This record gives structure tokens, C-alpha cells and sequence, in this order.
């Protein structure tokens, strides 16, 4: 709910330089995606209603346990507000933050191997909204300038002409491109007061519902609920 | 054996996935609203010899006063209109239009969004299968009006299975002669001109009598909710419009003689209850292109 | 074309600024915002109203 | 001495029937008693959607 | 339908309105949803923690 909040590219770096990649990460089992299911919506149907199960909805499912799946937990959770199962990772690679893994060489994690087609396919890129993109885009750039393949971002870019169009115009390692930057990123906000307590067809619809009706309640409440835990340490 | 299909339900392409929620479904609703009023302020304008109607109308519409130097393009409410039928046709579609830029163009009126008001109904006759045996003929034609023209060139008679599909709520056939239609398993009855059928009711055997060819004409009625202020001949022109100005020119795509035929064939698809709900707010914004256009041609 | 300094007036206004469409927020929206202090960061245009 | 929470929990020698009125009648006024928030939430709804 | 409507608010989170139709809101989705994950291993899990 934090990480949908964010609407500016600087506003989601500092987000994730000081959250630990603990929180992209689900301690819940989960399901398998990629599943042709039947779902209930009452509000409109009477009966089930179709839907395929994915990675970017806002349930936790079951990952694997490589690297690869790594790397799709932190923009699941980016896109979608939820992680994913991969038990024991580690106590040392957990407390590191999210930038620190995609943007840090001290971490311990090898990331080159990493194809960027094959990255957006597993995430159904196809199903994603101007927004949900920008933000994974964001991912693959702070990825591949760790890595030195500049190029090869490009030549993604370059086949896939949709997604070049809405390229964050940012390069990593320069503070001036940050500053300056002018996305709009924010999946969750401050409702329009049109909005109203009703479902929606799909998962991934209502799932987003559920992240922004629920925006309003959790901004004011969360501040004392954390310091109430977090004093004392 | 042959297998007789209507060439517009094969192989439906699928629809896009964007510009559903309900904040997106404001805007297509607001962009009819303010469609049909930039309409009637221009009838208004002409008969009082006045401009000012229109100038109220399309400050609303365009967020810019009319100039007589610069095109009326209608603004950036146009734009994102346009961006968005495209998305809807197709999953191919760049889908580009921002979250803050409908959620803005959603706030100029107040309307409920809902595409669950009323209901319209669908003409489109869908012939999933016509099942025929040996030395016989059968050809298709048409959709809003199925024609079949079977031939029996066998010894005796033949029997033709119909499927009709689990979707259509009625079905009327009628034929150049009298003949016998019955459900399986149950006995024929005497030769008239029109039986009216439901199409959940089973396939239905045709008995196909040597000698000259029979015609069946057959006609069917569906039932789709759609908001209320859903217009059929208004949806009607928006989309053979759409089509001519290359809104819906998208690879692996598949084309249609009209938005009846477009709703009905992605609902006889394989879990074509998720398209039929992007179809019906594809319609409204054609709705709303419609009289936008015919307002401001370009 | 005046030689002002830090002239407030512009020919149009932009479009696009570094690549992004500039937002758009009409006066009563931006009059009930409660996260005010975020949106300023950006930048927006206030519509709306005369 | 202390609860969980911040109340305090005071243990005297008194009698049974106070002890079970005085009690029941603290749980009745306590279940009215609920936060500003939640009293926020319950007015939002009553009152008209802008 | 006063005491209708303040259960039902209370349960649907929602007030009443003659145009729509009542089935219970988001509680209800959430409950119908969860019963076929109960039952079935390959049911899906689509409700989230939040």
C-alpha cells in the first residue's frame, strides 16, 4: 500500500532504499499461477465467471526458488503490492534493501544471465496498465546499468515499440535525471470521492479496488500502529 | 459427413484488457454525456443565430475556446477517446493513455458508470454447426438473416442436425416449403412453414426431402446488458466510422460487417462471458465518437 | 520577446515538460486534495476556473 | 498493576453481588465507547458521496 | 428499512440504492470466494490479506 502510493520516480527510489527485501517477500503458501479458473461474482453474474490467474495479482504464489524468481517477486511486489513464496533465501540477502539488490554489486546476487523478454512474459506485460509498466521498466534499467548492458535495454526497447513510448527518462547514476523527472506512478491514490464500494470483474481489477478503497483508512491509521511496535527495539 | 459454420463466428480475436475499472468507465460515460450536448448546442446555435451555445459546449468538451484559425479537433478529452476504442478492440493496442489524464476527464460530469442499467437486444443468427450426411449440400448466408439451402441428392431423405449455441434466447426458422423440424429423440410433427426454438433445447434434425432445394430462413433474438444510455443506431454509426478512419487497424485482428456481429461472435467464444462486459463499454465509446465527429469532422 | 526576467508569461502553455504530459487538475479537485504537499513536487495545471 | 494495554487493573476485597453489577454495568457503557476514527467512518457513510 | 439498512451497511460497508442491486458488497465476494478455496485444493486463492 506504501509502494502503490509513490507517484514520482524519487519518491519510489527513497521507498525502496529503505525497505528491506523482507517485505517483497511472502511467508504465505500461496498458489500456482498461471491457471485457467472459475471465479464468483455475485454482483453481476450468476454464473462463475472465467479468469486466469497471474504473478502481478495482488495474492501471493508460490515462486521458484532461482534467481529469476527473485527478481520477479521485487517487481511483483513494485506493480502489484504482494511478494511471493521463495523459502529460506537468507538472513544476510533479507536485510539488504530493494535498491541495494537491483542496483548493488556488494549483495552477492548475479543477475546477467537475466533475459528481459522472458522476465516481462512470466509477468503477463500484456495485462499491464501505462503505470504497472513504468514501474517495471524502471526495474530493468536499474538492472541492466548494474550489469553494463546498456545496450541490450535499448535493443528491448527497440523491438518492443509499445513499451518505448512510456520509457521512464531517467539514467541511472545521474542525480540530475532524477531530479528533474516528471512520471506519473502512482496505482494507488487518495480516491476520487466517485469511487465507490463495488467489486470488479477480474482479479486483477478488484484486487486494485480493494489497495484503493482501502488507502484512505490506512493513511491515517498506520503511523501510530507502527510506532507503537517500532519504540522500544 | 460435412460441417456447415457462419463464416462471422470463427476465430474471434481477443479484446483488450485496459480502460475497464470503474474510474475508466466514468470517462466513456462522461464523453457521451458531453458528446450528445455539443450536438444539440450546435442545432441551438444555428436556430438562434447565436454562437454562444456552442462555445459553452465545446469550452466543456475541449477545455479551450473555439478559435476560427485553429481545427476543431475537440481537445484532449478527443485524444483520449480515441486511445482508448483502439485498446478496446484488441490486446495489441499500445494502451498509453495515463491514469491521472482519465481520472481528470471523469470529473467534468457526474455519472454512475454502471453498464448494468438496461439490456438491448442482438439480432446476429449464431449457426455454430450444421451437421449434413452424404450427397448432400448446405451452404450459410448471412448474418442478422441466416439463409441455408440444402440439397438432397441421395436415394431418401436426409436428417440435418442444427446447433444454434447455449447463448441466443430464441430462435425463428422458416422455410420456402413446408418441413419438419423436431428436437432428438422425439417424434416429427406435421409439416408447417415457422417454428420458433430455443436454443438451449438441444440440436435440432431437419428432415430433407429429395427433390428441390430448402430454404430456411432463421432469425434470433439476444439478450445483453448494456448501460441506459446505450443507443443502438448511434453504436451502429460509430463503428462502420471507427473502422474507416483505421481506429481498429491492428495486427491478427479479425473484421466484421457490424458491432452485432463484433458482440455476438466474442460471446460464442471459449469463456466469452469475460469479452462480452469490454464490448459493451467499446460500444458506448463508439456512441460517444459518433456525435463527436459528426460535430467536429476532421 | 519582452527581455523580461524570469518571465511569467508563456506562448502556450507546454504540452510536455522533459518528455511527460503535464498534469491537469481542475480548481474544486485540487480545493478538497489532501495530499497537496505531494502534488506541488510535480507540477500541475489548474483548470476549471477563471 | 497493569494490563496488556494501558489500563490498570485494581484487586480489592469487596463483595460479590457489587463486584457483578458494579462489572457488567462498566462492559455495557464500554461497548458505546469507540474511537474517533470509527466514529469518522460511520458518519462518512450518512452523509452525502462529495 | 431503517433497521435493514443499518445492517446492511454495517455488513456491505455501503448504503442502499434503489438503481443497484443488493448482494452483500465486498464481504460478500470475499466470503463466496474463500468457501471454494476451502473445498478444493485447485480452487484458487484470488482474495488478498488486505
Amino acid at each position: 500500500m506504501d509502494v502503490l502510493s509513490k507517484g514520482s520516480l524519487k519518491e519510489l527510489l527513497a521507498h525502496l532504499e529503505k525497505t528491506p527485501l523482507e517485505e517483497a517477500i511472502s511467508y504465505r503458501i500461496g498458489t500456482v499461477p498461471y491457471q485457467n479458473v472459475l471465479i464468483s461474482r455475485n454482483e453481476y453474474y450468476n454464473q462463475l465467471y472465467p479468469d486466469t490467474t497471474s504473478l502481478i495479482d495482488g495474492v501471493s504464489r508460490e515462486g521458484q526458488r532461482n534467481v529469476n524468481g527473485l527478481i520477479m517477486s521485487i517487481i511483483s511486489y513494485v506493480v502489484s503490492g504482494s511478494g511471493h513464496y521463495i523459502p529460506n533465501i537468507g538472513f544476510m540477502l533479507l536485510r539488504r534493501s530493494i535498491l541495494d539488490i537491483l542496483t548493488k554489486h556488494d549483495t552477492g546476487l548475479v543477475t546477467n544471465n537475466l533475459n528481459y523478454g522472458i522476465i516481462a512474459r512470466n509477468l503477463t506485460v500484456s495485462k499491464m496498465n501505462c503505470e504497472q509498466r513504468k514501474r517495471m521498466l524502471i526495474c530493468f534499467k536499474l538492472l541492466a546499468y548494474k550489469d553494463g548492458n546498456q545496450n541490450d535495454y535499448e535493443i528491448y526497447l527497440n523491438q518492443n515499440i509499445p513499451l518505448k513510448q512510456i520509457a521512464p527518462n531517467f539514467i541511472p547514476g545521474d542525480m540530475r535525471t532524477v531530479i528533474h523527472n516528471q512520471d506519473q506512478l502512482a496505482i494507488v491514490g487518495i480516491p476520487a470521492y466517485r469511487l465507490t464500494q463495488s467489486t470488479e470483474l477480474s482479479i486483477r481489477d478488484d484486487n486494485a479496488k480493494s489497495y484503493k478503497l482501502g488507502y484512505v483508512d490506512w493513511y491515517n491509521s498506520n503511523s501510530f500502529l507502527r510506532e507503537r511496535s517500532e519504540f522500544n527495539l | 459427413a460435412n460441417r456447415a459454420t457462419s463464416a462471422f463466428l470463427d476465430n474471434p480475436h481477443p479484446v483488450g484488457v485496459n480502460y475497464v475499472d470503474e474510474g475508466s468507465r466514468q470517462f466513456v460515460a462522461v464523453a457521451e454525456l458531453l458528446a450528445s450536448k455539443l450536438i444539440d448546442s450546435s442545432r441551438e446555435s444555428d436556430e438562434s443565430n447565436s454562437d454562444v451555445p456552442f462555445v459553452q459546449a465545446y469550452s466543456k468538451f475541449a477545455d479551450d475556446n473555439p478559435r476560427h484559425l485553429r481545427v476543431k479537433t475537440g481537445g484532449k478529452m478527443a485524444n483520449a477517446l480515441t486511445n482508448v476504442i483502439r485498446s478496446y478492440y484488441s490486446i495489441n493496442a499500445p494502451a498509453i493513455v495515463p491514469q491521472v489524464e482519465i481520472d481528470r476527464l471523469a470529473s467534468k460530469a457526474t455519472v454512475s458508470g454502471d453498464m448494468y442499467n438496461s439490456y438491448a437486444i442482438f439480432n446476429s443468427v449464431p449457426i455454430v454447426e450444421v451437421l449434413s450426411p452424404a450427397r448432400t449440400t448446405v451452404s450459410i448466408v448471412g448474418s442478422d438473416r441466416a439463409d441455408v439451402t440444402m440439397l438432397n441428392t441421395g436415394a431418401g431423405a436426409a436428417n440435418i442436425t442444427f446447433n444454434f449455441g447455449q447463448i441466443a434466447e430464441t430462435v425463428i426458422l422458416k422455410g420456402s416449403v413446408p418441413f419438419q423440424l423436431a428436437r432428438l429423440n422425439q417424434p416429427m410433427p406435421a409439416a408447417r412453414f415457422t417454428y420458433k426454438l430455443r436454443p438451449l433445447d438441444g440440436p435440432f434434425i431437419v428432415v430433407l426431402p429429395v427433390g428441390n432445394p430448402l430454404v430456411i430462413s432463421a432469425t434470433a433474438a439476444t439478450r445483453i446488458q448494456v448501460p441506459l444510455a446505450f443507443n443502438k443506431a448511434l453504436v451502429e454509426s460509430g463503428f462502420q466510422t471507427a473502422m474507416n478512419d483505421g481506429l481498429f487497424d491492428i495486427q491478427n485482428v479479425n473484421y466484421y460487417s457490424s458491432f452485432d456481429e463484433f458482440i455476438i461472435s466474442q460471446y460464442h467464444a471459449q469463456d466469452g462471458i469475460n469479452r462480452v462486459s469490454t464490448c459493451v463499454i467499446l460500444g458506448l465509446a463508439l456512441q460517444a465518437y459518433d456525435q463527436m465527429r459528426r460535430a467536429l469532422p476532421v | 520577446r519582452f527581455g523580461f526576467r524570469d518571465s511569467p508569461f508563456c506562448t502556450s502553455l507546454p504540452r510536455t515538460i522533459m518528455g511527460n504530459d503535464v498534469r491537469r487538475i481542475s480548481y474544486n479537485v485540487f480545493s478538497m486534495m489532501e495530499d497537496i504537499d505531494d502534488v506541488i513536487s510535480e507540477g500541475f495545471i489548474l483548470y476549471d476556473a477563471y | 498493576y497493569p494490563d496488556a494495554d494501558g489500563n490498570d487493573v485494581s484487586i480489592i476485597f469487596s463483595g460479590a453481588m457489587s463486584h457483578a453489577i458494579f462489572t457488567y454495568a462498566q462492559s455495557q457503557w464500554n461497548k458505546n465507547i469507540i474511537k474517533l476514527d470509527d466514529y469518522i467512518r460511520e458518519i462518512t457513510l450518512t452523509v452525502p458521496k462529495q
